[PDB]
């Protein structure tokens, strides 16, 4: 069934991204089971959820659900409360703290306002984590945008603890809309997924988490700039080639 | 848990919302996520005619020039459709896209005259306004009302750049002298694909109305009514671009902090 | 044809799958 998760996600790929949460459930309706493997690989919209603890919000998705519930990076709890969920280690639970708190700097450094949150979880010879950044622009605008960055970082760490492999793949999703009098209904929306990895050294001076912060800030800039040439560059002398 | 018959409704359902130029891609992928290739044929032939009509598919005809549109108001039955410029019905080949079997077929003629000149104005102005756009003109009594509905069908694929676009356009004309009335919708799709799904989906509905004389000066004000319109569309979709990006877009997030340099993550940390 | 960069994602394993 590799041959069907790869059908599923060139599916994916093709499937108006408009009807994007349709398009998952429908997919999972039609191949139950590849259920888990495609909650895993099929990126979705990113949802805000209250964490009453603290009165912050936090993002919801495949990343930290277990079973039909969702854990808060903030409080450290699945709400609704779970008996016995995935959780990270406790060395791993400091350092998703950390990053939490870089990555909520990072965010008002470049969206000046929006939600994020940060998820990691333990492999066997090192870690991985999402950072998550929604931003929604004001929906009375009835000229719509939303941003939702995904960015999946794996660290495999060595022996020494002075060199690690990151590999990073990050999606952007970016959903514009309007309705309008010339124009008509125009939607514009979709998302971009770029890799890359890369050995650093692991120190004091430069820790996991500034790791992590440099690819990330390196990736997104690109991708805001592919974006940007895709969405309102290419589309748009596709849309002028038609007629 | 999912019955079949639901199944093959969801198979169907992504069949026919196949982006321009990418139906067969679409087709494959659902065929082996089905596995079960009797199923398929049974629930979801209605899926590729449903497809071709939807995305005003442009045909050959060998022996006629230019091409026809496939399209709900062609649509014979028993899959044969109508081209009324040529006055000819011809079976249609859904799966292979080919046409075949053309015969004589007339169908009303109280329009006739008025669809002739309005086919003869639409084929000029499509070839004017489009790269290589095509036209199909009908003419029909709907309730009673004799209607004239202009079709308009121009893409354009490059799947190896992973790219592909359509836009389908369709006017009609319901005509009471000394009135027509004018109903229209435009619409237009681009998909970009490489290392990502990105779609334009856009429409506008157009009403209008026109005082309408002798069948070749009526077809005159319906085309300049069209030329109009659609000029306007599309200028209005740059124009909407440009705000987007300026407005929306980097209001969403900014290039750099407002030091313009990137971040210090060593500040960043402490 | 299309390369799928996000099946090489790291798998986060669950205890509960949804219900």
């Amino acid at each position: 069934s590799d041959q069907q998760l790869d059908c599923a996600l060139d599916l994916m790929r093709r499937l108006p991204p408009q009807q994007i949460e349709k398009n998952l459930s429908d997919l999972i309706d039609l191949v139950p089971s590849l259920c888990e493997d495609l909650l895993s690989s099929v990126d979705q919209p990113l949802k805000i959820a209250r964490d009453k603890v603290v009165g912050k919000d936090y993002l919801l998705c495949d990343y930290n659900r277990d079973g039909d519930s969702y854990r808060s990076p903030w409080s450290n709890k699945y709400d609704p409360p779970l008996e016995d969920g995935a959780m990270p280690s406790a060395r791993l639970r400091k350092l998703e703290v950390e990053a939490n708190n870089a990555f909520d700097q990072y965010r008002d450094l470049y969206f000046e306002g929006g939600v994020s949150s940060v998820y990691l979880w333990d492999l066997d010879h090192g870690f991985a984590g999402v950072i998550l950044i929604k931003k929604a622009g004001d929906g009375s605008k009835k000229i719509k945008g939303c941003w939702d960055s995904i960015h999946v970082v794996e660290v495999q760490e060595k022996s020494s603890g002075r060199t690690a492999h990151y590999k990073l793949t990050s999606t952007v999703m970016l959903w514009l809309q309007t309705n309008k009098t010339g124009s008509g209904t125009m939607n514009l929306g979709g998302s971009l997924t770029r890799q890359m990895e890369k050995d650093e050294t692991v120190s004091d001076s430069s820790p996991h988490i500034a790791n992590i912060g440099r690819l990330v800030e390196d990736m997104e800039n690109k991708i805001r700039s592919t974006l940007n040439e895709i969405y309102f560059g290419k589309t748009k002398d596709i849309v002028n080639g038609l007629r | 848990r999912v019955s079949d018959e639901e199944k093959v409704r969801i198979a169907a359902k992504f069949i026919t919302h196949a982006p321009p130029g990418e139906f067969n891609e679409v087709f494959n992928d659902v065929r082996l996520l089905l596995n079960n290739d009797n199923l398929l044929r049974e629930g979801a032939a209605h899926a590729f005619a449903q497809y071709n009509m939807d995305q005003f598919t442009p045909v050959k005809i060998e022996g006629y020039d230019d091409q026809v549109l496939i399209t709900e108001h062609g649509d014979l039955g028993n899959g044969r459709f109508l081209d009324p410029r040529n006055k000819i019905s011809f079976k249609f080949d859904h799966l292979r896209k080919e046409a075949s079997d053309p015969q004589p077929e007339d169908t009303e003629s109280a329009l006739k005259q008025w669809r002739d000149a309005c086919d003869s104005a639409l084929r000029a102005y499509v070839k004017d306004h489009y790269p290589n756009g095509f036209c199909t003109v009908y003419g029909k009594s709907i309730d009673g009302q004799q209607t004239i509905i202009a079709c308009i069908e121009s893409h354009q694929f490059q799947p190896k750049n992973f790219w592909n676009g359509r836009w389908r356009s369709e006017w009609k004309f319901t005509i009471t002298p000394p009135t027509a009335q004018v109903a229209a919708v435009l619409k237009i799709q681009v998909h970009y694909y490489e290392d990502g799904n990105v779609q334009l989906v856009s429409h506008k509905d157009i009403q209008d109305s026109v005082q309408v004389s002798s069948d070749v000066q009526t077809a005159k004000e319906f085309i300049k009514i069209i030329e109009n319109a659609e000029n306007e569309y599309q200028t209005a979709i740059s124009e909407n671009y440009q705000t987007m990006s300026d407005t929306t877009f980097k209001a969403l997030r900014r290039q750099l902090p407002v030091t313009r340099t990137k971040i210090d993550w060593n500040k960043i940390l402490s | 044809r299309l390369e799928h960069f996000t099946k090489l994602r790291p798998k986060r394993n669950k205890k509960q799958q949804p219900t």
